[PDB]
């Protein structure tokens, strides 16, 4: 309900690299004072939280136009079973900056050969217990 | 001389709009592509829902 993410993806063989394109997002909720959010995304490669890169934060629209690129220097071979990040944040200058929305990409869904390009509807991001244990006995 | 200069202005001229074609040509061809791959999802997403109201079209007129 927050809003929709236009994004590019595509592979360049050349230099065994993946670039992430962050062109823009819309119909963004807003959850600050003046009727807009101030908006930035986060991405990074989702099977290891490293190196996260972050764009530039947009001041009050609900329609951040980022145009920004982001260089994954990661093997063709180990991109396969790599997953992509890109999740919505809500700068606030005096607490948490708030998590607007979040979205995943497989990679083995997706289709290198091609520019790839597309609009893709944010979701909220997930906040299940913790000790995740489990004890087996006998009564009798 | 007159002659030759005129002329000489008629080609620089018709260089700089032959460039301006250049880059129109670019713009258009760009936008040709990047709008050819929209097409392609739409037909992708076209036949998903065809085949999603065949078969509930199915389902739905089996329960009659
Ligand atoms: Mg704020």
């Amino acid at each position: 309900k927050l809003g929709k993410l236009q994004y590019s993806l595509d592979y360049d063989f050349q230099n065994n690299q993946l670039l992430v394109g962050i062109i823009q997002a819309a119909e963004l909720p807003a959850l600050d004072m003046g009727g807009t959010s101030d908006p930035y995304v986060k991405v990074f490669l989702l099977p290891d939280k490293k190196k996260k890169f972050e764009t530039k934060v947009h001041r009050k629209t609900l329609n951040p136009v980022f145009n920004e690129q982001f260089t994954f220097k990661v093997p063709y071979s180990e991109l396969g079973g790599k997953t992509l990040v890109m999740a919505v944040y809500d700068f606030d200058r005096f607490s948490k900056h708030d998590i607007i929305g979040e979205f995943k990409v497989p990679m083995n869904t997706v289709d290198f050969g091609h520019v790839t390009e597309e609009w893709r509807d944010l979701q909220s991001a997930e906040k299940e217990q913790e000790k995740l244990g489990d004890i087996c006995f006998s009564l009798r | 001389m007159a002659r030759e200069n005129e002329m000489d202005e008629n080609l620089e001229q018709v260089s700089g709009i032959i460039g301006n074609l250049r880059h129109m040509a670019l713009d258009m061809g760009n936008e040709i592509d990047t709008q050819n791959r929209q097409i392609d999802r739409i037909m992708e997403k076209a036949d998903s829902n065809k085949t999603r109201i065949d078969e509930a079209n199915q389902r739905a007129t089996k329960m009659l």
